């Protein structure tokens, strides 16, 4: 918690696995990502005016 | 003295007081059954088996009475919607009174056995110590159980001397108690074939009679006697608990999946019937056959029974509930009054559009309308600024066929949207939400509650099995290990075979 | 007079053998390119 | 001449490096196959046909992302036996259909049975009371409720946990979004039993280590203990005074202490299993009805409970299309729940 | 201890506490019935599960 | 009613703490 | 508010001085063995 | 955001709510507020609690 | 509120995929496990000092 | 037979083996499959 | 102890290393070749980087039928 | 008739009996050859 | 807040029934010789 | 008269306190769900 406080975060394997053409092959890390996105876009729903949540 | 969690251990050496405690427990359980049936009868509305059946009303014991042939009241009604019936003594009310009277007689017997505990019958004639011959008791009880099981199958379920059991068609529209013949072929092992249940009880009964005679006449092997501690009544508690958790799991599973012994008119529909759109497929079949034989759309939808449409509604799915959302399903969505009819949605071009239905997993669900090939054509947007598919932009309308709203068409976008929000739940009904002050939030049926309580209790009885098994097999070390336990028996190197002093090095 | 075939020896090999095979397979995979 | 049964018993119960016993005949093969099936699947086997995911080192996943994934939803609760009617004896197809999921789950279940039978078997031979077996009923209740009962209540094995590190994380987050499982008091009792157990483990180990008797000259104090010594190695009297003065209460009975250490985390796991039996049926602690009535009528009423529900609504909408591919969900951008900007 | 009419009649049914058949007795036969019961449970499970599918046995409300 | 109930249970727990501490069964070394 | 502030500043100062002076008052010596 | 029992919470939903984002990391004792009413609005109790708790 | 903090933290940091949180889970799951193990092993081996009608 | 190859060397060599194979796996996180590239 | 030779005696002996300096590398190389020859793909039915999708589809070959899932996979594979 | 799944059922049943039969034959044999000394 | 009307009686009996059970047992333990 | 299977029962002070803490804490936990 005390190092994520300074935004050094968990591993990000989002789109890490790619096929011969360059299609993304999802892993269970990508499905976590979808869940995280749902939390992200909904939290503090009237507090963000700009597109990145930088803190 | 004894700690609180061991008080009942005073009964281990006291057969007469054990029997009394058993009689007390039996009196309590039978008094619960009577009390429960009376409460249900005081609250059950019998006026509408179509849209207000028992399983909408939080009825738990009523369906059990019905399953085995008790379907009428002394006040003149039957659960299939008959009037002027004479059930005889064995109405719901007679069954509840019988259980109350039994409870009372069992309570009196408990008193006699508690006071006259020291009967010569419970003493070993050779030692004068209290003693029960548990192997022979087993055979006597198994013989008795086999007889009852056989007779239940041969006389009650067949109708030969008894009423039969509840059976229905595959869509749960015309259920009734009927005599049922045994199925002796392989289809008897199909959970959905009622003749299997009859055959089960005839065959398993005969088997119990035979094994029972076996167990009355042949003593256990010394080897099994010692290993299962057959002189210790606690061994019987252990194995009995195991059998009971097995059986509790089986009744949970057949309640949740459905079988010939868990009909939909008594316990409600299953969650799987929503999953596979079972009722919707049959509805659409009947409508297409109507259409193929000449009918208008109005006529074809108007020929669908309200009862069939009601099964095609997620508010009757048992997987929609909540652990602390208490009471009958009627407390949530309301008391169903009537089918509104089948809603057909169309855009401005007049193409038919289909509301995407809510799966059981989702407490809330968006409103999305597709054409017949699954292409999205309309929706209810969250963000509006980049909306492309709103009902206003696509000119969505709704027309109703069958039911109350038959022949009506709505074009006001808020109204069409309101009906689309109901369409995620399947077919649309009118409900009375006032009589019970319904809150609008879905509850499970007796199928869901039964299933929950039996799965939980079965899991907890696993711990009981392990606990009492352990106590049985480790009785000698219940208060601790031998104070002068040999260090050689537990150290390594000394005995060649673990725990055998005769294998010393 | 220490024996070689023992239950322990068998137990060790049921794990050690596949483990080394698998580690070779996974080492190879590190050179696979899409 | 003694009988063959008794001769086999001797041999099964020989004191060896790895005890075997009669329990060993169930335990060893089921444990070995569960573990080998997991190592095989995570190393070599895909989930493309069941989930549309890569799941093995072969495909490029790492230790965090590999898994043996559940079968497709259309499999229902099929046993999915190698020789069953889905795979029909074809090993390759079996793998592609998720047959290793049921293989690992069922051999793992029989192996846990064998492990607890081992605990009873060894306890009996050495002459101790079988509390360790009894404590192990908790891990069993958890495995059975979560890997078996939960999916049996749901549509299919698909919604069981898949055997993998990231896959399990997904299972956590699904439970928050769909079941609001953090709100469930049976989960809450589980948390108290696990964190309370970890608290007891730390506090008890630390207390004994800081009330030790000086029984040696070493500054490193581990050598000053002998297993066969009759005497307590640490002072219960001093430990008791310390905690009585620091916290207000203290243990004074060592038998009660050690029993309580069994009781707390075993009871907690058992409570958590009961909650998951409820979730098998979607019988959730999802809502507080009174909160909903107020919030619906009063648009200025907000609590942390209503906030968390907005998060759950986000999780379900954003995850369901990829997490539930058999549903063929298409959620146009315009229907997705989002706050401002993000 | 107290004698009663019904206790006197039942007395022989609670008179063989501790009585065993020699050695292994009917154990092997018990084992065969256990084995058979196991196969029976496996059959009725596999039928319900649709892993064992039999002619004329449609595991659905439509039979 | 609900607030009174939650506060009442809490208050009982705080009282229990006081008795469990100051009116404990004294640890006796003999 | 100004009075609340002063009161709390005095209270805090008092306990802090107890802590500092208390620990300066022969603390190593307050143990059951070598002093 | 309502945190307290008397303002519509139960034991599971209730909380002492963190101090306002407008404050940030600024020290917000009682004597920084123009009134107890302001102090309550802006989440003053959270800071008093957590600072005394971490110290204690 | 604690659950709210947890869910947002997962959104913003992917805590579940952070090895220190993973060490935390091994710490508490393992503390619970060894808690039950130790309790059960010591309890298994209590010296007989009491009769069947008394708590050990 | 015996104690010819000292245990400290066995330990050191086997430990270095483990480091090499694990190091190789970390290399692979950045090249080929799973590299995101 | 239980009678088996100490591990420390075994793994510091020359005989152990004569045997295992052959068996260990051999097994490693065999596992390597299991992957390098492509055989692993075909035993387990795992797609190669070029076989997740046909050239112009972006539809996953999800199995949708319990009893002819075997054939659905067969057909999904013929259509690459 | 014998459906393909009933034939599969028999195959699973035979396979299981073989694994068990072989496991017990081998352990019985080993136990007979490799006896515990009671001296 | 529109709470369930049985919540009060349920909570009250949940506390009182087992609590009084324990009190009964405690007091009659103290009154033993 | 005289049943020889009778035994006194006990609950010591500490057990009372532990049991009351369990009950009260369960009540504090479950009450919110009972009021709903
Ligand atoms: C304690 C600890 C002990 C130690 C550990 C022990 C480890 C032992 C391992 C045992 C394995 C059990 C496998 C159960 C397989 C199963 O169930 O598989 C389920 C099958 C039924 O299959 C399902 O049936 C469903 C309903 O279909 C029905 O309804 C449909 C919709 O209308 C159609 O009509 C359809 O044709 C009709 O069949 C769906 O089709 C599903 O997709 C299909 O999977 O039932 C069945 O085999 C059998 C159902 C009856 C017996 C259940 C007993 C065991 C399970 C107890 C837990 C259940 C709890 C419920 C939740 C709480
Ligand atoms: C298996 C038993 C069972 C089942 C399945 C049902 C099912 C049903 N009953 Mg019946 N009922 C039962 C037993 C049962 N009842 C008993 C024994 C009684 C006498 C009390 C009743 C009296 C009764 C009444 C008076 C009513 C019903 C009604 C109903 C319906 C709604 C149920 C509901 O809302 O539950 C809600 C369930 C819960 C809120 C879950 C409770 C979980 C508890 C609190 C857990 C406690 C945990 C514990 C403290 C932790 C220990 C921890 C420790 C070890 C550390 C439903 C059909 C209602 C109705 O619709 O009837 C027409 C109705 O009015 N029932
Ligand atoms: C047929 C089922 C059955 C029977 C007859 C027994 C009988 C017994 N048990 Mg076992 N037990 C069982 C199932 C059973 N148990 C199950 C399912 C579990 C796991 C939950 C256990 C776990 C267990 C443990 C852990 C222990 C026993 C012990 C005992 C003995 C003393 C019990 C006593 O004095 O309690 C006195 C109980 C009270 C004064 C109050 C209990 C109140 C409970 C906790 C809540 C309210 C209960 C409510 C009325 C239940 C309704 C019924 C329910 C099924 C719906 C006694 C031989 C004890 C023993 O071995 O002593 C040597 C012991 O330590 N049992
Ligand atoms: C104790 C060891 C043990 C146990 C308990 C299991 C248990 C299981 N195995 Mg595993 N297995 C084992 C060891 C074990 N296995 C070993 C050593 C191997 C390597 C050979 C395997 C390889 C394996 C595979 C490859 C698979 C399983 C599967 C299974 C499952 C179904 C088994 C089945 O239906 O058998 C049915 C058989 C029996 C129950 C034996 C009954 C014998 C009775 C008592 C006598 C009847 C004999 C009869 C008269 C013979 C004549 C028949 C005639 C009519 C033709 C189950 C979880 C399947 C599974 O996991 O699918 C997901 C699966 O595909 N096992
Ligand atoms: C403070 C935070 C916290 C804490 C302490 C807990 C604690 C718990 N959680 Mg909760 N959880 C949390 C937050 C938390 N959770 C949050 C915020 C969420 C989001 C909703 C969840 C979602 C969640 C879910 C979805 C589940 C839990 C479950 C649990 C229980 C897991 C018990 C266990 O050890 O299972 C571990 C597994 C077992 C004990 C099974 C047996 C395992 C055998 C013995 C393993 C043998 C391994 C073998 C030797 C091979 C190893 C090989 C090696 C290579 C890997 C436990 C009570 C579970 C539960 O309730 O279970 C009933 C569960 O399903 N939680
Ligand atoms: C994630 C949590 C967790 C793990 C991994 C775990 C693991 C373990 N617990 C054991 C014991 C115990 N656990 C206990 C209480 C607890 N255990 C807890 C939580 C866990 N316990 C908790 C919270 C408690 C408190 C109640 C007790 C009291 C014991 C023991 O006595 C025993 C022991 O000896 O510990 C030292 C050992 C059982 C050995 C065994 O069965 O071998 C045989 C292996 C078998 C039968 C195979 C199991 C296969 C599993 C079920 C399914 C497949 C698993 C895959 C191989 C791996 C998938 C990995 C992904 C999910 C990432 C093992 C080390
Ligand atoms: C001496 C005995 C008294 C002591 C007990 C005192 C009560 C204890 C608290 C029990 C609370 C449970 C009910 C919640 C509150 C409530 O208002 O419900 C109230 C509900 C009744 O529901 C009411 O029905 C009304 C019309 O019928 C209206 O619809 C009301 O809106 C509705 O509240 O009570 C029940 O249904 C009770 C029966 C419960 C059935 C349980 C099945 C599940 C079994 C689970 C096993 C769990 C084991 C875990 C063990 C570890
Ligand atoms: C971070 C963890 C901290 C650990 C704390 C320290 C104490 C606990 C030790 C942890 C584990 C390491 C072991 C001690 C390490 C130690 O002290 O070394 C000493 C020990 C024995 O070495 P020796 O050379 O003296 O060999 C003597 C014996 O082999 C008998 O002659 O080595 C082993 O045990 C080898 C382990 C591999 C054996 C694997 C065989 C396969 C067995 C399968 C298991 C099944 C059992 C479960 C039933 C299903
Ligand atoms: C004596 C007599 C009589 C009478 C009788 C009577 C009147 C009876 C009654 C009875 C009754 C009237 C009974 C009742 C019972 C009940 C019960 C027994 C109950 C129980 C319950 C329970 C156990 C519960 C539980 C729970 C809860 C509470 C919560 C939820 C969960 C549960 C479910 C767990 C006569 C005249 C005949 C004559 C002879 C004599
Ligand atoms: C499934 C199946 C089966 C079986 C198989 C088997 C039994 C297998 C096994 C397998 C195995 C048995 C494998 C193994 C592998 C292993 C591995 C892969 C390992 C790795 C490792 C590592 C990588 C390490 C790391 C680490 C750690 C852990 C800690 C310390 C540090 C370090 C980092 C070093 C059969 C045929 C019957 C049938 C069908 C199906
Ligand atoms: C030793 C400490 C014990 C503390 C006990 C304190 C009780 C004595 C003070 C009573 C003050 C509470 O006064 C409170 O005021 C506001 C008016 O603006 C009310 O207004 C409130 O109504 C509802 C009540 O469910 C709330 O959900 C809502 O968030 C709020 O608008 C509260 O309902 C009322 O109860
Ligand atoms: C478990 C299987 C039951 C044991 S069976 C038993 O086997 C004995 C030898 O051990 C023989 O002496 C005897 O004839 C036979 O009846
Ligand atoms: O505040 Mn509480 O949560 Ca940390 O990120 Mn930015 O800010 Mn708000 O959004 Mn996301
Ligand atoms: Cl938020
Ligand atoms: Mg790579």
């Amino acid at each position: 918690i005390s190092t994520m406080a300074f935004n050094l975060n968990g591993f990000n394997f989002n789109h890490s696995v790619i096929d011969a053409k360059g299609n993304v092959i999802n892993t269970w890390a990508d499905i976590i990502n979808r869940a995280n996105l749902g939390m992200e876009v909904m939290h503090e729903r009237n507090a963000h005016n700009f597109p990145l949540d930088l803190a | 003295g004894l700690p609180w969690y061991r008080v009942h251990t005073v009964l281990i050496n006291d057969p007469g007081r054990l029997i009394a405690a058993h009689l007390m427990h039996t009196a309590l359980v039978a008094g619960w059954a009577g009390s429960m049936a009376l409460y249900e009868l005081a609250t059950f509305d019998p006026s509408d088996p179509v849209l207000n059946p028992m399983w909408r009303q939080g009825m738990f014991v009523l369906p059990f009475m019905a399953r085995l042939g008790v379907t009428g009241s002394w006040s003149g009604w039957s659960i299939t919607g008959e009037t002027g019936i004479d059930p005889g003594f064995w109405s719901f009310e007679g069954v509840a009174l019988a259980h109350i009277v039994l409870s009372g007689l069992l309570f009196l017997a408990a008193c006699w056995h508690w006071v006259y505990w020291d009967l010569e019958l419970f003493r070993d004639p050779r030692t004068g110590e209290p003693a029960l011959d548990l192997p022979k008791m087993f055979g006597i009880h198994l013989f008795l159980a086999g007889l009852l099981c056989f007779g239940f199958g041969a006389f009650h379920l067949t109708g030969l001397f008894g009423p039969g059991m509840w059976v229905s068609d595959p869509y749960g529209l015309t259920g009734s108690v009927q005599p049922v013949a045994p199925e002796w072929g392989p289809d008897g092992f199909n959970p959905y074939n009622p003749g299997g249940v009859v055959a089960h009880h005839i065959a398993a009964g005969i088997v119990g009679i035979i094994a029972g005679l076996f167990h009355i006449l042949v003593r256990p092997p010394q080897r099994l006697y010692k290993a299962l501690r057959m002189g210790n009544i606690e061994t019987v508690l252990s194995s009995s608990i195991a059998a009971v958790f097995f059986a509790a799991f089986v009744v949970a599973g057949t309640m949740w999946y459905g079988s010939a012994t868990t009909p939909i008119e008594l316990f409600g529909p299953t969650r799987y019937q929503w999953d596979s759109s079972y009722f919707q497929q049959e509805i659409n079949r009947r409508v297409q056959a109507s259409l193929a034989s000449g009918a208008t759309l109005e006529e074809a939808w108007s020929a669908i029974p309200e009862k069939l449409a009601f099964y095609d509604y997620i508010g009757n799915n048992p997987a929609k509930g909540g652990l602390f959302r208490t009471g009958p399903m009627n407390k949530g969505d309301g008391i169903a009054q009537a089918w509104k009819g089948h809603a057909v949605f169309r855009n401005k071009e007049g193409e038919e559009l289909f509301v995407r239905r809510m799966p059981a997993f989702f407490e809330s669900f968006p409103v999305i309308l597709t054409d017949k090939n699954g292409v999205v054509k309309a929706d209810i947007p969250f963000r509006r600024a980049e909306s492309k598919y709103s009902f206003e932009q696509q000119g969505v309308t709704v027309s109703f066929y069958g039911g109350e709203l038959n022949g009506q068409t709505f074009t006001d976008p808020p109204t069409v949207k309101s009906y689309a929000r109901k369409a995620i739940f399947g077919e649309i009904f009118e409900f009375d939400t006032e009589t019970l002050n319904s809150d609008g939030i879905f509850r499970t049926s007796p199928r869901g509650w039964f299933t929950f309580a039996h799965a939980v209790f079965a899991l907890l009885f696993f711990f009981g099995h392990i606990w009492h098994g352990a106590r049985t097999l480790f009785r000698d070390v219940f208060s601790g290990i031998d104070p002068e336990l040999s260090p050689e028996q537990v150290e390594w190197g000394f005995y060649q075979k673990v725990g055998d002093v005769t294998t010393r090095r | 007079s220490y024996p070689i075939f023992t239950v322990r020896w068998v137990a060790v090999h049921t794990l050690a053998v596949p483990t080394i095979f698998f580690l070779g397979a996974i080492a190879a995979m590190q050179f696979i390119q899409r | 001449e003694r009988g063959w049964f008794d001769i086999l018993d001797d041999w099964l119960k020989r004191d060896r490096f790895v005890f075997v016993g009669w329990s060993g005949i169930l335990l060893f093969p089921c444990a070995y196959l569960a573990l080998g099936g997991w190592l095989t699947g995570t190393t070599f086997v895909t989930s493309w046909y069941t989930h549309g995911l890569a799941s093995s080192y072969l495909e490029g996943c790492n230790f965090l992302t590999v898994a043996v994934s559940t079968p497709a939803n259309s499999m229902g609760h099929s046993l999915l036996l190698l020789w069953g009617p889905e795979a029909q004896g074809d090993f390759t197809r079996w793998c592609q259909l998720g047959g290793l999921w049921t293989f690992i789950a069922l051999h793992g279940a029989f192996g846990l049975i064998g492990f607890m039978l081992r605990q009873f078997e060894i306890a009996r031979l050495v002459g101790v009371r079988p509390y360790n077996a009894i404590a192990f009923s908790a891990p069993i209740a958890v495995f059975v409720s979560v890997f078996l009962i939960y999916p049996l209540g749901q549509s299919s094995w698909f919604f069981a946990p898949s055997f993998g590190v990231a896959a399990i994380f997904r299972f956590l987050l699904f439970f928050q979004g769909f079941h609001n499982w953090t709100l469930n008091p049976f989960h809450m009792m589980g948390v108290a039993g696990v964190l309370g157990g970890a608290l007891l483990c730390a506090i008890h180990g630390a207390t004994v280590e800081n009330t030790l008797f000086q029984d040696g000259e070493g500054a490193s104090t581990f050598r000053a203990f002998n297993p066969t010594q009759a005497e307590e190695t640490y002072s219960m009297v001093t430990a008791n005074r310390f905690w009585s003065q620091i916290f207000g209460i203290a243990f004074s009975n060592k038998r009660w202490l050690h029993f309580f250490m069994l009781f707390v985390p075993v009871t907690g796991l058992w409570m958590s299993a009961i909650g998951v039996v409820g979730l098998a049926l979607n019988l959730r602690s999802y809502d507080f009805i009174s909160q909903e009535i107020r919030a619906a009528e009063d648009p200025e009423f907000e609590t942390f409970y209503t906030k968390n529900l907005l998060l759950n609504e986000g999780i379900r909408a954003w995850m369901a299309p990829q997490d539930q591919p058999h549903e063929n969900f298409v959620f146009p951008e315009e229907v997705l729940p989002r706050g401002n900007a993000l | 201890a107290r004698r009663t009419w019904l206790g006197d009649i039942l007395r022989p049914l609670n008179s063989e506490y501790g009585k065993v058949a020699p050695g292994w007795g009917t154990t092997p036969l018990m084992a065969v019935f256990m084995g058979l019961f196991l196969v029976f449970l496996l059959i009725i499970l596999e039928i319900y599960n649709s892993t064992l599918i039999l002619d004329g046995v449609n595991v659905s409300w439509k039979a | 009613m609900e607030t009174i109930t939650y506060v009442f249970i809490f208050a009982c727990i705080i009282a229990l703490f006081f008795f469990a501490i100051f009116f404990r069964e004294p640890p006796r070394i003999t | 508010m100004e009075t609340l502030k002063i009161t709390v500043y005095i209270v805090v100062t008092f306990f802090v001085l107890l802590f500092v002076f208390g620990f300066l008052s022969g603390d190593p010596a307050r143990n059951p063995k070598r002093k | 955001v309502s945190g307290s029992l008397l303002y519509g919470n139960n034991i599971i939903t209730g909380a002492v709510v963190p101090s306002s984002n407008a404050i940030g990391l600024h020290f917000y004792p009682i004597w920084e507020a123009a009134s107890l009413d302001e102090w309550l609005y802006n989440g003053g109790p959270y800071q008093l609690i957590i600072f005394h708790f971490l110290l204690g | 509120g604690t659950f709210n903090f947890m869910i947002v933290f997962q959104a913003e940091h992917n805590i579940l995929m952070h090895p220190f949180h993973q060490l935390g889970v091994a710490g508490v799951f393992g503390g619970a496990l060894f808690c039950a193990m130790h309790g059960s092993l010591v309890t298994s081996s209590l010296i007989r000092e009491t009769t069947e009608t008394e708590s050990a | 037979e015996g104690g010819r190859i000292p245990l400290w060397i066995v330990a050191t060599v086997a430990g270095m083996g483990v480091i090499v194979i694990v190091g190789l796996f970390f290399y692979g996180a950045y090249a080929g499959l799973g590299s995101s590239l | 102890t239980t009678g088996e030779r100490p591990f420390s005696d075994i793994i510091t002996s020359v005989r152990y290393w004569v045997i295992h300096s052959i068996t260990i590398p051999a097994l490693f190389i065999a596992g390597w070749l299991f992957v390098s020859t492509g055989l692993a793909y075909d035993v387990f039915g795992t797609p190669r980087p070029d076989s997740y999708y046909a050239q112009e589809q972006r539809s996953i070959p999800l199995v949708t039928d319990r009893f002819e899932a075997k054939q659905q996979v067969e057909t999904f594979l013929e259509q690459l | 008739t014998i459906t393909p799944s009933l034939k599969g059922f028999f195959i699973g049943l035979l396979s299981g009996a073989v694994v068990l039969g072989l496991t017990f034959a081998v352990l019985i044999a080993i136990s007979q050859i490799d006896k515990v000394q009671r001296s | 807040m529109e709470v369930n009307q049985l919540g009060l009686i349920a909570t009250a009996l949940f506390v009182l029934v087992p609590s009084v059970f324990l009190i009964i047992l405690y007091v009659q333990t103290e009154s033993q010789q | 008269e005289p049943n020889p299977n009778r035994q006194p029962v006990e609950l010591n002070r500490t057990s009372l306190y532990l049991g009351l803490l369990l009950i009260l804490v369960l009540a504090l936990l479950f009450s919110s769900y009972f009021f709903n």
